[PDB]
């Protein structure tokens, strides 16, 4: 506001407009611009689940260790989390609750993969490829920038053919072929 | 330490049989590790360079594929001039130039 | 250093005070008063453009002027300032204030004092080609007579090498100095007291000064110059000396 | 003719100004002292200026010395000793069951020289006066004062053992 | 032995001319400023610590 | 490896054994080469030069 | 100097494709046009290259120097910080013996 | 300015590089980068590219301690190269 005084200091030791303990230190902007999320609702439908996760794995820490429902259902889920690739590896059950973030579910975005797989050059410019419309999962192109993609789907993407992105790409390597109408 | 000076005396390194004096310099061994040392720092980055070849993902796209070209045997060309600016004189800058 | 070889000029890290980065590096202010040097010091001009005007810059000798080596040994903050009023202490001759002059430019003053009346009269007729040196005739050690001719200086300057040293500043910075500007002493070990060493009158003209409510910020040497002297950059605080 | 990957303008964290946290946003080579030679320190000739601690005095209560009479055993010239007033400040502050010390500490041969500080600490009072100068002759009996000053070049440290005051780093002992 | 005192201490007055610079003679030459040169950014001052 | 051993009968005496050079790399030599008399095939651990001198010690 | 295989230039991702000029051959129009000032300038324009030859080696010999006393001074440093090492070992002993 | 650049570029050129000028001299380390605002001017009481190229004992050096630096820089590389494969092939 001012940059109060030394004698207005001590009476507002609590007061700023801008940072709050409610606020949570603005972890939901500050994930938002890493990974360029259009809505900002986004992240907490997705820290709704990435708690979801961890409130799982707590009560299914509190059943005993040698229990046959126990062992098998968390890497039952460990499974499914890995096919998805929200978290890295298999082998630690502590993932489950330690490296199962937001930022490590926003990252298998749509447009993060585009920019993982080297498709487009940043983080916003494959934001900008996707809803103008070049880029495809197979059959059909995908128009939400905020299409999750599975690991196993992760094999798929590629630009929209006949594309005047994908026509651009071809002539760099001189390779074109108008047959396909590339 | 308790070694005498006589001790530490010198071992000269003999050369090339002069009969063999065609072929020249015999290289000791410490002529030979600065030949074996900058191979692998050859293949260690060609290794690399070659790996890259595997994993081209030949959907990429980057902004810069306007002004760069290729040639038709496949590697690119960049101009001797280099700069966005010297690229070829328009008949207006010739008519003064000449 | 020659009459032929050209020489580039660089602003120094302190304004007003210019390097001469030649084959060899000199230290320069800009002559005010051109066409003439005013100890045969070799003075630079360059041009700058009307036919373009000549600027003169002369030479600032180190071994003739006890502030000339402080710079060429260097000091972080030396008060004296393109804008400044100065107060000078012990302008015997122009040897080291014509600088002083100089260096403050034509709006800042330099209040060049001395007591001596045949070195004086040298002073007028110099005085009298840099509009910026008004010079006092009158003791030091007694600044209540000169007391009208004065008025808020911004740093005292002292050359004097009377061994009551301290307290002729102390009678010029609280009744010139403007507070909270600074105060460049330079102490000679032999004129203050040639019994005790010469690190001694260092560690006792500053906690002399100290008494005076002044913290002084930096101290210098000035060795390969001149022989066994200091300049320690004061700042007259007078209220929150801690 | 909207743009591309519009996204709702939110705050910087990292960036901006107006947070607290992010409001934040020529070398110095102090010269060896001229009258230093390699450790020699060719200058300090009798009499000596010691600074003296808290220490030093209350080791030279146990041990029976007068402090200007017993340096002078010790170090065989005249010596004018001198507490400074960050050390005063903590012989007052020692308390009650230190007051003789405080007694001994003002006489009138015993000078005091002030200091400008914001402190009372004389520990590194006394370090600080040495460095700028390294004209005085420190006197302590503490511990890390001893390894605080036996880093510095060419600064006699004197302490007191057993019977006498000793001194470490004059080369003219006798 | 009262040579190896002279050899070293012609040597050791070499190195005082490296750490600190030592005055030596005054100016007996004609020229005024430095040969070696003028550094902006030096400031070789000991500085008063509070 | 030539004019080290005289006839190929004399390699076959001599197979196996631990060849060193000037240069300071091991090797073996493997068979006597036929069509010369005298040569023979060596594999050594890197390529060895031209300039270069092979010295099989023995006692 | 590496020499790249052409086959493996070819199929390179476009990040890392290396920049290889071609030499010229059909003389251009301003390199049959520009001017060399000779006579005088170039006796000073040789040594504008005999003096920056120079100062290139003087400094990276000089530069050579540091590091070659850096290898040296290591050396005597680690040697120091062995006995630093050792000895506190022995003290962490001998007060642990009282304990 | 960007005019008069030739007889000003050779100097400044010739003093960033001043501590090769004369192998008796060896100034303090320094990088001196061109300075923003600078006025050339001489003493008063010939360039100094211009003066120092007059001079003969200079000029004797730099011949000598260029011919000295490009006999070792040449020493390993393509004549060295031409040579070995010569001999080869010359028998
Ligand atoms: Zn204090």
């Amino acid at each position: 506001v001012r940059k109060l005084k030394h004698h207005e200091q001590k009476l507002l030791k609590k007061v700023d407009f801008l940072e709050w303990k409610q606020d949570q230190g603005h972890r939901d902007t500050q994930v938002m611009r890493t990974y360029h999320i259009q809505n900002r609702e986004d992240y907490h439908k997705y820290n709704r689940i990435c708690g979801d996760i961890r409130r799982l794995a707590n009560k299914l820490s509190l059943l005993p260790p040698t229990d046959p429902f126990r062992r098998k259902h968390e890497q039952l889920l460990l499974d499914k989390l890995y096919a998805m690739g929200v978290l890295t590896t298999k082998s630690k059950i502590s993932d489950l609750e330690n490296k199962v973030t937001v930022s490590a579910i926003c990252r298998r975005r749509l447009p993060v993969i585009m920019h993982r797989l080297k498709m487009a050059e940043t983080i916003q410019d494959a934001v900008k490829f996707i809803e103008q419309g070049h880029v495809r999962v197979g059959p059909n192109l995908i128009n939400d920038p905020a299409y999750l993609v599975t690991r196993n789907m992760e094999d798929y993407v590629t630009w929209v053919d006949n594309s005047k992105i994908k026509k651009t790409l071809l002539r760099y390597r001189n390779q074109i072929d108008d047959f396909d109408f590339s | 330490k308790l070694v005498h000076d006589v001790q530490k005396k010198q071992h000269r390194e003999r050369s090339q049989l002069t009969s063999r004096s065609r072929y020249g310099f015999l290289e000791k061994h410490k002529d030979y590790v600065k030949r074996a040392q900058d191979f692998h720092r050859k293949q260690s980055t060609l290794k690399v360079l070659r790996e890259k070849a595997k994993e081209r993902n030949p959907d990429e796209y980057y902004h810069a594929m306007h002004s760069r070209k290729t040639d038709a045997k496949g590697l690119l060309i960049s101009s001797r001039h280099g700069d966005e600016e010297d690229e070829s004189l328009s008949m207006d800058q010739v008519k003064l130039l000449k | 250093a020659r009459g032929g070889a050209k020489v580039v000029i660089e602003p120094h890290r302190h304004a007003g005070v210019y390097i001469a980065r030649g084959k060899e590096d000199l230290l320069v202010t800009k002559n005010m008063a051109p066409g003439e040097s005013v100890y045969g010091e070799k003075r630079i001009s360059v041009e700058e453009p009307v036919p373009p005007t000549k600027v003169e810059y002369r030479v600032w000798n180190p071994f003739r002027s006890k502030l000339a080596a402080g710079i060429m040994g260097g000091l972080d903050e030396l008060f004296i300032a393109p804008g400044k009023k100065v107060l000078y202490l012990g302008a015997a001759s122009g040897t080291s204030v014509s600088h002083v002059s100089d260096v403050v430019g034509p709006e800042g003053v330099v209040y060049a004092v001395e007591f001596s009346h045949r070195p004086g009269r040298e002073l007028i007729s110099m005085a009298k080609k840099r509009p910026n040196i008004i010079p006092i005739i009158e003791d030091a050690r007694h600044p209540q007579k000169y007391r009208m001719l004065i008025g808020m200086v911004d740093c005292v300057f002292a050359d004097v090498a009377q061994p009551d040293q301290a307290r002729i500043i102390a009678l010029n910075s609280h009744m010139f100095l403007k507070d909270q500007g600074g105060v460049v002493i330079s102490i000679k070990a032999n004129c203050i007291d040639s019994t005790v060493d010469a690190e001694t009158v260092f560690a006792r003209e500053v906690q002399k000064l100290r008494e005076e409510r002044i913290k002084p910020l930096e101290q210098l040497t000035l060795e390969p110059y001149e022989r066994d002297h200091c300049i320690v950059v004061g700042r007259y605080m007078r209220s929150g000396l801690k | 003719t909207r743009k591309f990957g519009l996204v709702k303008r939110t705050l910087n964290t990292k960036k901006d100004q107006r947070l607290k946290k992010n409001q934040e946003n020529t070398r110095n080579i102090p010269q060896v002292s001229s009258a230093l030679f390699f450790q020699y320190n060719q200058a300090i000739k009798p009499p000596y200026q010691v600074l003296i601690d808290t220490n030093f005095i209350n080791f030279s209560i146990q041990k029976k010395v007068d402090i200007v009479r017993g340096m002078m055993d010790c170090l065989l010239a005249k010596c004018n000793p001198l507490i400074t007033d960050c050390v005063m400040a903590e012989l007052e502050k020692l308390g009650p069951k230190y007051r003789i010390a405080l007694k001994l500490a003002r006489d009138p041969r015993i000078k005091r020289l002030s200091c400008s500080h914001k402190g009372t600490y004389a520990d590194d009072c006394l370090v600080h006066r040495v460095l700028q100068h390294k004209c005085y002759i420190v006197a302590t009996n503490d511990a890390g004062l001893k390894q605080r000053i036996r880093k510095i070049p060419g600064i006699p440290l004197m302490s007191v053992g057993g019977h006498a005051y000793v001194i470490e780093k004059l080369p003219d002992v006798f | 032995s009262r040579v190896k005192k002279r050899k070293k201490y012609q040597k050791a007055q070499k190195k005082l001319k490296s750490v600190r610079a030592v005055y030596s003679g005054g100016q007996s030459g004609v020229y005024e400023g430095e040969k070696t040169g003028i550094k902006k950014g030096l400031t070789r001052s000991v500085k008063f610590k509070n | 490896i030539k004019d080290m051993f005289s006839s190929a009968m004399e390699v076959a005496r001599f197979e196996g054994a631990q060849i060193k050079t000037v240069s300071g790399i091991r090797g073996e030599i493997k068979r006597a080469l036929s069509k010369p008399e005298g040569h023979y095939r060596a594999a050594f651990e890197d390529k060895i030069l031209m300039s270069d001198i092979v010295i099989l010690r023995s006692w | 100097g590496l020499k790249v295989p052409k086959a493996v230039q070819k199929e390179l991702p476009f990040k890392s494709q290396i920049h290889q000029m071609k030499p010229q051959k059909k003389k251009t129009y301003m390199a049959k046009r520009a001017v060399v000032l000779g006579g005088d300038e170039k006796k000073a324009r040789s040594f504008i290259q005999k003096v920056l030859t120079i100062s290139k080696a003087k400094d990276s010999k000089r530069k050579e120097q540091k590091a070659s006393q850096r290898k040296e001074r290591l050396k005597k440093l680690a040697k120091m910080e062995e006995e630093k090492s050792q000895r506190d070992k022995e003290k962490k002993k001998e007060y642990f013996a009282q304990n | 300015d960007d005019n008069m650049r030739r007889e000003v570029q050779r100097d400044l050129l010739l003093i960033k590089h001043r501590a090769a000028l004369d192998p008796k001299r060896h100034y303090k380390k320094q990088r001196w980068e061109v300075p923003e605002r600078f006025a050339i001017g001489t003493i008063i009481e010939s360039t100094i590219l211009e003066t120092l190229m007059g001079d003969e004992a200079s000029n004797k050096y730099f011949k000598r301690k260029y011919n000295e630096i490009q006999e070792k820089s040449t020493s390993g590389r393509k004549a060295h190269y031409k040579k070995m494969k010569e001999m080869r092939k010359k028998r």
